[PDB]
């Protein structure tokens, strides 16, 4: 097999490590955790090739930016994440993240992801967000700011359903093998 | 409060597989857990501040849990740990409180800092705001255990002690005439 390289980014709690627990095998995490940094090796299967996919998940929070760094080196792909019920995190994508990718990984191919997609409806979520005054982030807006970053894909996914979790680590190894 | 919850949760855990039934290989009674903190080590420089541009491979996750035996609280130790799957904890090294006789805050990096036993031993907190809260603790149980001494303390305002000056200079145990051995040649 080839053997591949997968960073994945984005805001504090916006869903990162749970993608990876969900795909790698299952039982969807409750309790928040929050991540430092952890390597992951998952072995995916796309279009007939084998590839020894290495994950390095990374810190949101703000609290621990300084290793971040550490993980972005020899990367064959990058995933952005933001939580579809928090706009801000979609915000934050152009307004923080794809400068920083940019620096740290030239000439990588983007994936960017919308986490939470099963809070896209929740009648609760939206009645929060109306005090904050907004909604739930839409596909357009999603795609959007995909284009703007000049992501090479965009896709939604639910870690909590699963909804998605299998075609966002499809693409990003097909990514990585360009 | 994410470390709040954080730090409950370790707790809660680490009591409940290191310090809560009785030792598997001897009937002899657990320790009594006193406070603990994760921390970041560098295996390529275990004893001082990494370049910038040390490799993540090199980082290690641990802890750092203190503790005291069951008989006495006097003896408290230091225990040097690895969180395994599902959960656990598992103690490597481990230091008397005794052994502690230097401890100092890295001025560059606010997460850094180096605690002097038989060795000198870098370590980085993961946030700012947790090497503050371990180091008062440890100090503070310094004092408590050794009649009002302190290890060598460098780059802290005293303050954070509830110290100064002057209560610093008496307690120190390099305040001592066989304490400190001299250079040579
Ligand atoms: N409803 C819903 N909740 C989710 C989903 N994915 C994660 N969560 C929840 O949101 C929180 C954050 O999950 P987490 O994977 O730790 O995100 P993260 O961005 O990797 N965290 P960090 O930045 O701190 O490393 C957890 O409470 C988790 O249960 C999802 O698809 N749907
Ligand atoms: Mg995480």
């Amino acid at each position: 097999s080839i053997r591949r390289k997968l960073v994945i980014v984005g805001d504090g709690a916006c869903g990162k490590t749970c993608l990876l627990i969900v795909n790698s095998k299952g039982q969807f995490p409750e309790v928040y955790v929050p991540t430092v940094f952890e390597n992951y090796v998952a072995d995916v299967e796309v279009d007939g090739r084998r590839v020894e996919l290495a994950l390095w998940d990374t810190a949101g929070q703000e609290d621990y930016d300084r290793l971040r760094p550490l993980s972005y080196p020899d990367s064959n792909v990058v995933l952005i994440c933001f939580s579809i019920d928090l706009p801000d995190s979609l915000e934050n994508v152009q307004e923080k993240w794809i400068a920083e990718v940019l620096h740290f990984c030239q000439g990588v191919p983007i994936i960017l992801v919308g986490c939470k997609v099963d809070l896209r409806n929740d009648p609760q979520t939206i009645e929060q967000l109306r005090q904050e005054g907004q909604q739930p982030v839409t596909s357009q807006e999603g795609q959007s700011v995909a284009d703007q970053i000049g992501a090479t894909g965009y896709y939604e996914c639910s870690a909590k359903t699963g909804y998605g979790v299998r075609e966002v680590f499809e693409a990003a190894t097909r990514a990585s093998l360009m | 409060n994410f470390l709040a919850e954080q730090y409950e949760r370790d707790r809660k855990a680490i009591i409940n597989c290191c310090f809560s039934r009785p030792d598997h290989k001897t009937g002899e009674p657990p320790n009594n857990y006193i406070t603990h903190v994760r921390i970041i080590e560098d295996s390529k420089f275990p004893s001082s501040r990494p370049p910038p541009d040390s490799k993540l491979e090199n980082k290690k996750k641990r802890l750092l849990i203190l503790s005291a035996k069951p008989n006495n609280a006097k003896l408290i130790q230091i225990h040097k740990a690895r969180e395994n799957s599902d959960g656990s904890f598992q103690i490597g090294r481990t230091w008397q409180l005794t052994e502690l006789v230097r401890v100092e805050k890295d001025l560059e990096i606010s997460e850094g800092f180096i605690l002097t036993m038989s060795k000198k031993y870098y370590w980085e907190t993961n946030s700012a705001k947790e090497r503050t809260v371990f180091i008062k603790s440890l100090i503070t149980l310094y004092i408590q255990t050794f009649e009002g001494h302190v290890p060598e303390l460098v780059n802290w305002d005293l303050s954070l002690f509830y110290l100064d000056e002057r209560s610093y200079q008496r307690a120190v145990i390099t305040n001592r005439p066989g304490s400190v051995s001299p250079i040579k040649s």
